[PDB]
DNA sequence: CTGGAGAATCCCGGTGCCGAGGCCGCTCAATTGGTCGTAGACAGCTCTAGCACCGCTTAAACGCACGTACGCGCTGTCCCCCGCGTTTTAACCGCCAAGGGGATTACTCCCTAGTCTCCAGGCACGTGTCAGATATATACATCCTGT
DNA sequence: ACAGGATGTATATATCTGACACGTGCCTGGAGACTAGGGAGTAATCCCCTTGGCGGTTAAAACGCGGGGGACAGCGCGTACGTGCGTTTAAGCGGTGCTAGAGCTGTCTACGACCAATTGAGCGGCCTCGGCACCGGGATTCTCCAG
């Protein structure tokens, strides 16, 4: 499917980026868990935004809005 | 002066569900500060909502929006349910 | 006028003692195929919360061989709906469940579907009694329409399982003004019994042309167990021995005796109808009408057993017998009971009563 | 009133009087506090009704805040709805890790 | 050939440096999709939504394997499991 | 002074049996008690800076409710 | 002498710390430290007791969320007791150090 | 039509402190949410602040007020002198 | 004579003033507030720039992009603080290494 | 356990391209100036009520012996994951359409705001007694150590 | 392993007793009309920009293999902490007192709303040049087997 195309070295290198040094070859299937946790909860609110608004195109601040409703703030893109 | 609290409207609709139970003063406190909390948050949502949109008008279509986007899953869903009823029952 | 001889409702006291003298066979059968049948419905994922019940509850004490087995099954919370106006007969809906517990994922549509719960529990117990090594145990079948699901256990033990769902919630609005031990007994006796959790039991509507709907009404059987293990005025009614009563007597009484003329007069088509449940809630309005200790003393025992004939023939007669915990609903109705039957069953109780119980012996 | 002509218990004008004092938008749709006093009502009577039967439980008649807090906290969904709140008074659920017993 | 973690090292030295994206775009815009696909069907993105929701996913798998990193040392190791990971959504209290 | 350390060794012990500990290091006494000195600090400092915009001289359980609001930590039943 | 296992008073605690809802810290030594924090930044506020209450249940609460916590950073470590490296680093987790 | 950000005055502010740097466009965008959501958090606390009291004015103390509550210590000491500085600027002139 | 000039400012006041107005915060805005917060606005916007303007400079470029906000927002423990909820786009992270790995 | 080899990395220095800096022109939004109501400032006075204080009390903190059990340290064990190659896959970049839908203007008419006016629900203040907390004896549940 | 003598917790029993639940009277907030305007709906339309498809080019994922460093299990042991007994502490509680300050009420006034005219600062489009991106060769930084 394509939670396999979050490919094992890009979660390799998200890993080395936030500092971990050795990763078990379990890491993966459980970050593309939560990944897709993540992603469910904010494009829920977002699609909840976008279907508030009337429209079927979601834009760029439905998702910042999402993020800030979540409190993961996210600034450059509206506001 | 006086007060303005939900107090009343716990008690019947406790009387309502659980006809013979009682609730305490605390709790009665407790479900005061709960629903002005959840007044609170669903109007703010609300309010945010309809002024993203640029809309000066919240309505009950915002007010849904509002509980979809706060609520959790299917109680959001049993929510969203027993407004749309009590809007249908409010036009006729 | 004269009561019928204490002595020798002591006599029939005696009978029914040796008429329960058998026990301890039958009760090692049931107890060895509940431990099986209980221990293999939790094997399956969907009834992983089923369970006995302990109120062994001889509704049929004037022949001990047939069974009547409730179960019990702790279910979430229900929103009820009332069918028909019937004020008896609910549909179950569970109100909102974020566990998913596995009656729902059962369930179809929004009502639970009663008939689907009694085919595959029906299903459940064909494909598990034939486990059962060196206790015969079969499946039997029964028509009509009621629930029972006859199981007989290998010699002449019939038993006739109804699972009762187990609501702990708060009692529904037309239970509201029945239970009215409030002045016989006390309101915390009262209110500390509508603390006690609630049953379900289906059955469909048997009024005319209301045909296998997925209907459901309330047992109340361990609050009965309860009120006839504390039913004195007195709290110590039938513990020491100054305040022996009649009442468990009277009660016995009344349904050996109306179970006895439905053994002998089975060979006509009418007393099949009736059960002790509709005696016992009829007795329970004896005891709201005779509420005394002094008025259920051992010298009383023809009298409040005369008391009972006559609320008996009063609830033939005047075609009403109330629920005690619901006032509306009256269970001598005149098309889930044929009248003919009532009225073969006044004469026969009126031709008992005036002429000394010749039954007694 | 509006709230016994919409079914609801909870005031409906009063929860409209609530939205325009409240400076949450300049004008108020008329459906936006009877939907508003709907979802209030729901919410108050699925705890309470979680908390009737938790005081049941503890065979309990009148609900004090201990009922409360485990009718929240065993409610999973109840309780992401409710995630930042204390409950004064509370306690937390009976919740020992296995690990720990013998 | 290089010892088993100075490479690492490297990496981590290579990848807090570098600011762009670490996941593949088109395979996240695919994964977004379908996710969406499931709540509303037929939607459209704004490219720029989607690279939105991928700057907050990297910066949110950033930050759990920060925690898990830390997790991982508390337990006197230097490798993460889904222990780790578990422990960290479970105090953060995300479920 | 050493009023924070009125804060007593089976007062945490209490909260820890509360809080599903079973046993307790000879060390984590100082540690809770220099942490709850820390969320005290904030709380009442958002606190008293919402007494000190009344113009008032008595914190008042809005006051604290309030504080706790913003904290994200919010309380019921003292409102 | 009946002499329990080291284990058993601290479960029986559990279970009765958890049934119970009473505030666990002494009122007047909490009192005390509120005031001295507010000593420190405003001279001279009165206290509103529910306010010290509602002090109180936020820091009762508060403890109590943060040692289930570090009682599953403690499990975490192949260990049962809790030490302040657990709750050094619960609080770097939740966020209010990092 | 018209999106009215902050980009010309970030600029003004950016050339004040440092008048041989410039800032990408991304930057300018993020400086444009940053000071967005710093008016959206001072402006809500401010809207708090005034039905607590039950004021129906947001006045600079409520502004001074939330600043206090938002901000961190030494950012709240010196947001709180800017802000009465030019306070006390505004009603000279 | 703009107020911004008035007050000795560089963020717009006047437009400040109308945001306060049109976004519901309350039924009245008093003038000194919207000077009081574009005066708030312009030290928090002139402190970031600031620590952003110094890590261009130590990067030997003339332009800040978003890694420099990144750099010097989350070096500065009190800028930390205040926006440790905030993830900004095109900002990796801080080096940060840990000792007993190295 | 110190030196050499090389793979990787930071500047050197030329090229060049394209986004920030920068004018130019239009125009909505800010600034100025009266008028108005009215929220807020100020004062004063009630009156709860929080602060100080005693003093008896009794659970509870505090200290101290102490045995045991858990932490940590160490050791081997072994596999699981890093690393380098060699393959395959497809992301990526650019091109190149086709139309859905965003955005905007343009008319409109219902819907809410606002004012009025009457009521009736909601709140303050009584009060009766009921659930609960008290004790108190008793029984059911759970350990901990000897056979 | 199971019984046995504690040891604690839970269930039932009078006795309080202060708090929920409910009546009674008020009074202001909701409701019922009535109007005016203005937002929001709806129609209809320009054109952006998303979707899709395709070719080519290669960086990157994938799989494989060698091995090595760490996770894990286990032994050990030393101390740290729990449990318990006895010992001081001071929390608590009731109780009375003092006045400080919340809270309210009336009484003005400066302040913002509101409108209205008057004009610039701010933005949209518009070129255009230095800073950043490369792209190869110097120079360094740095890990890794051995006499």
């Amino acid at each position: 499917d394509n939670i396999q195309g979050i490919t094992k070295p890009a979660i390799r290198r998200l890993a080395r980026r936030g500092g971990v040094k050795r990763i078990s070859g379990l890491i993966y299937e459980e970050t593309r868990g939560v990944l897709k946790v993540f992603l469910e909860n904010v494009i829920r609110d977002a699609v909840t935004y976008t279907e508030h608004a009337k429209r079927k195109t979601v834009t760029a601040m439905d998702v910042v809005y999402a993020l800030k409703r979540q409190g993961r703030t996210l600034y450059g893109f509206g506001g | 002066s006086r007060k303005e609290s939900y107090s009343i409207y716990v008690y019947k609709v406790l009387k309502q569900v659980h006809p013979d139970t009682g609730i305490s003063s605390k709790a009665m406190g407790i479900m005061n500060s709960f629903v002005n909390d959840i007044f609170e948050r669903i109007a703010g949502e609300a309010s945010r909502l309809a002024h993203y949109n640029k809309r000066s008008t919240i309505t009950s279509r915002e007010i849904q929006t509002a509980v979809r986007l706060l609520l959790p899953g299917e109680l959001a869903k049993h929510a969203v349910s027993e407004g749309t009823k009590a809007v249908t029952k409010y036009t006729s | 006028d004269a009561a019928p001889g204490a002595s020798k409702l002591r006599a029939v006291l005696e009978k029914l003692k040796l008429s329960r003298d058998d026990i301890s066979t039958a009760a090692g059968m049931v107890k060895g195929v509940v431990d099986h049948l209980l221990l293999r419905l939790k094997c399956d994922s969907a009834f992983r919360g089923v369970g006995l019940l302990n109120t062994y509850e001889h509704v049929k004490i004037s022949a001990p061989n047939e069974f009547d087995v409730m179960f019990k099954l702790e279910v979430p919370r229900i929103q009820l709906e009332e069918y028909s106006n019937t004020r008896a007969y609910y549909f179950v809906k569970f109100k909102r469940n974020p566990k998913e517990n596995p009656l729902s994922q059962f369930l179809e549509g929004e009502i639970l579907s009663a008939s689907k719960m009694l085919s595959k529990f029906r299903k459940i117990i064909k494909e598990e009694i034939n486990d059962i090594k060196d206790t015969d145990v079969i499946m039997k079948r029964k028509r009509g329409g009621s629930p029972a699901v006859t199981l007989l256990i290998s010699e002449k033990i019939s038993v006739d399982i109804t699972l009762a769902l187990e609501s702990k919630s708060s009692w529904p609005a037309s239970t509201q003004e029945g239970l009215r031990i409030q002045n016989w007994l006390s309101a915390k006796v009262r209110k500390q019994l509508r603390l006690k959790p609630f049953y379900l039991v289906p059955k469909h509507a048997k009024e005319g042309n209301g045909f296998q709907e997925e209907t459901w009404r309330l047992s109340f059987s361990h609050i009965e167990k309860e009120i006839l293990n504390n039913h004195g005025k007195s709290k110590t009614c039938c513990e020491n021995k100054e305040e022996k009563c009649c009442r468990k007597d009277c009660l016995k009484l009344m349904k050996y005796l109306l179970e006895q003329l439905k053994e002998r007069f089975k060979d006509k088509k009418h007393l099949d109808k009736f059960s002790s449940y509709h005696v016992k809630t009829a007795f329970f309005h004896v005891c709201t009408q005779n509420p005394q200790d002094s008025q259920w003393d051992r010298k009383d025992l023809g009298l409040c057993f005369d008391n009972c004939v006559t609320y008996f023939l009063q609830c033939l007669r005047t075609e009403k017998l109330e629920n005690y915990f619901i006032p509306e609903f009256n269970l001598f109705s005149s098309n889930l009971i044929d009248k003919r039957s009532k009225e073969f069953l006044t004469k026969q109780i009126e031709y008992e009563r005036n002429n000394e119980f010749p039954v007694f012996d | 009133t509006r709230s016994s002509r919409a079914g609801l218990q909870f005031p409906v004008g009063r929860v409209h009087r609530l939205l325009r004092k409240g400076n949450y938008s300049e004008r108020v749709g008329a459906g936006a506090p009877v939907y508003l006093a709907a979802v209030l009502e729901y919410l108050t009577a699925e705890i309470l009704e979680l908390a009737g039967n938790a005081a049941r439980d503890n065979k309990k008649t009148r609900i004090i805040p201990r009922h409360l807090q485990l009718a929240i906290r065993n409610d999973e969904e109840l309780n992401k709805l409710l995630g930042r709140v204390t409950i004064a008074q509370g306690g937390v659920l009976p919740n020992i890790q296995a690990v720990l017993l013998p | 050939r290089y010892r088993p973690g100075t490479v690492a090292l490297r990496e981590i030295r290579r990848y807090q440096k570098s600011t762009e994206l670490l996941i593949r775009k088109l395979p996240f815009q695919r994964l977004v999709r379908e996710i969406a696909q499931d709540f509303k069907t037929d939607l459209r993105f704004q490219s720029s939504a989607v690279m939105a929701l991928q700057e907050a996913c990297e910066a949110y798998l950033v930050g759990l394997f920060e925690d898990t990193n830390l997790c991982a040392i508390h337990a006197k190791r230097v490798t993460i499991m889904p222990k780790d990971i578990q422990l960290a959504r479970r105090i953060r209290g995300e479920r």
